[PDB]
């Protein structure tokens, strides 16, 4: 259900998005972004490390990561 | 520590 | 009709009506409605969510008199070309912004006054968090997933900080477990709300044991991603004679049967043990313990200016006047 | 029950006292000196009717965004008329009426251009060619 992107980064960062089904997305913060407590209480799986780092308004169902190199 | 925390494999 | 002699309480009266740009554009009407639109009174509270804007801009409209600055999210990536005077701000938001360490210690030395500050998701330094030290009258600071400070600066801060009310130190990723003990060692007496998750095997029973000792008033404790607590640590908890939400998610060595203890603790109304609950199981925790909510709070509120409601535009519960919608 | 108020020009209006109550002015005059009626040197007795016809219509209202459509009629007046009632409202300190007459000189600025509100409202325009352009950067960033 939940869809995890490939991984690509430049000289500093690592990203990744994350592609949330419709029920689970619905319980996405529009007020504040999630630590990585937060984000594996909704069930999102991915390593240690990755920052919720900012909000993609267009489409709140989709998780923008990173991690430094 | 059981449970691994790393991302589902494709 | 002559509008010129019509007082200066009710022009700023008039003002007051006016939304933020329709409020700039009446300044370029005379002199005297220029001195009026920057008054004060206008001012007390702004909120510039999301806004690209050079921070001498956003130090001068601070310095305009601003008690509540709602900013999160926010673009000031170029570096302060004036100096300003200290600020009145009583309450501000610039979490998860893209702002320089320079640019923030410009803006943060000139703040002695803030109750409530969150910087969530922001690289910081030694200097910012020694000059955040001046504010001896915080209530709730949020700092999860802030960096690049020391233990040394954080004990500082902690030690002037002897009202806090609200903690929130998750989930800073460059800390030791120096700063770890140095957290629990510091934090005020006055606490009732501490969210001290993220560090793993750097946060031992002992630290929890330090905690429970210094801060016998917490409500609310969030121990989230602990590998190292277990059922052992228990007994901890009920020193607590006014928790009410624990937090214990990914403490994964907790076996489930376990949590029947925590049941016990009188003043307990909520749990969180998200990870470590059997997939077909969590409806039988529920219902051996149906005096209390479990894992129904995926988020936490500790130290956050603006929660739930899908809309909500408030900082710590105060809406902003002044803003771009 | 009932009380009596002298404008400035002369004219007496008998009102209910609940009804006088609205203006904290006449409130903390009724407290000391007695006798009525009760001077009100700097509102004249057009305005004062207006100001007693408003609180009348909002005596049981319990008490940001939105004039009522009754206060909508009740300010469709001339400039000069509007012009008293805000100093009317603030020398009586009536608080609603100060909201919804505010408002209206608000909504009035709202969408004309700085040239129109010195016109509309004959304001004079000091500095300007270099100062302009100057509160203009000044406001850029908005």
């Amino acid at each position: 259900q939940i869809y995890y992107s490939d991984k690509y980064d430049d000289e500093e960062f690592e990203y990744r998005h994350v592609m949330l089904p419709k029920d689970i997305a619905k319980l996405v913060p529009k007020t504040h972004l999630m630590s990585e407590s937060e984000w594996r209480n909704l069930g999102v799986q991915q390593s240690q490390g990755w920052v919720h780092y900012m909000i993609h308004e267009p489409e709140p169902h989709i998780l923008l990561f990173r991690r430094p190199l | 520590a059981g449970s691994v925390e790393q991302t589902p494999k494709k | 009709v002559s509008w010129d002699s019509l007082p200066d309480e009710l022009l700023l009266g008039i003002f007051s009506c006016l939304c933020l740009p329709e409020l700039l554009k009446v300044s370029g009407v005379c002199k005297r409605w220029y001195r009026l639109a920057s008054d004060e009174s206008l001012w007390q509270t702004l909120d510039l969510t999301g806004k690209n804007l050079h921070p001498d801009v956003t130090g001068r409209l601070l310095s305009q008199g601003v008690i509540a600055f709602r900013c999160p999210r926010s673009f000031m990536d170029q570096p302060l070309a004036e100096h300003f005077s200290p600020f009145r701000v009583q309450h501000m938001d610039l979490s998860n912004s893209v702002i320089e360490v320079s640019t923030l210690h410009g803006i943060l030395s000139q703040c002695s006054k803030l109750q409530n500050l969150s910087l969530e998701g922001l690289r910081l330094s030694d200097p910012i968090v020694n000059t955040l030290a001046k504010n001896s009258n915080l209530v709730r600071l949020n700092l999860s997933g802030c960096s690049g400070f020391s233990e040394f600066a954080l004990q500082t801060l902690l030690s002037s900080c002897s009202r806090l009310d609200e903690l929130n130190l998750s989930w800073c990723f460059d800390f030791t477990e120096k700063h770890v003990q140095v957290a629990v060692a510091h934090v005020s007496e006055t606490i009732t709300q501490l969210n001290l998750s993220g560090y793993r095997k750097n946060l031992q029973k002992s630290d929890l044991s330090t905690l429970v000792r210094r801060c016998p008033n917490l409500v609310h404790l969030d121990l989230s991603d602990s590998v190292m607590l277990k059922n052992d640590c228990f007994q901890e908890f009920f020193q607590l004679n006014y928790l009410q939400h624990l937090s214990l998610s990914r403490c994964y060595d907790i076996i489930p049967e376990t949590l029947l203890e925590l049941g016990e603790i009188p003043t307990l109304k909520t749990l969180q043990v998200f990870g470590i609950v059997p997939d077909g199981t969590l409806q039988l925790l529920k219902e051996a313990l149906p005096h209390l909510q479990i894992n129904c709070s995926h988020f936490t509120t500790i130290a956050r200016p603006t929660i739930g409601n899908k809309k909500n535009q408030e900082i710590w519960g105060i809406k902003c006047r002044l803003t771009l919608q | 029950a009932s009380i009596k108020l002298q404008s400035s020009d002369g004219e007496i209006f008998e009102v209910d006292v609940e009804i006088a109550k609205q203006s904290v002015t006449i409130k903390t005059m009724l407290e000391d000196l007695g006798m009525d009626p009760v001077p009100l040197p700097n509102v004249n007795a057009a305005i004062l009717k207006k100001v007693i016809q408003w609180c009348t219509h909002h005596k049981d209202d319990p008490p940001t965004d939105d004039i009522p459509v009754w206060d909508q009629e009740f300010l469709k007046v001339d400039q000069g008329t509007l012009f008293e009632l805000i100093l009317a409202a603030n020398y009586l300190d009536i608080k609603g009426l100060l909201d919804v007459t505010c408002k209206t000189v608000a909504n009035m600025i709202k969408g004309k251009t700085p040239e129109e509100i010195r016109k509309t409202f004959n304001i004079k325009n000091d500095f300007t060619e270099e100062e302009e352009a100057q509160v203009r950067k000044e406001n850029q960033w908005c």
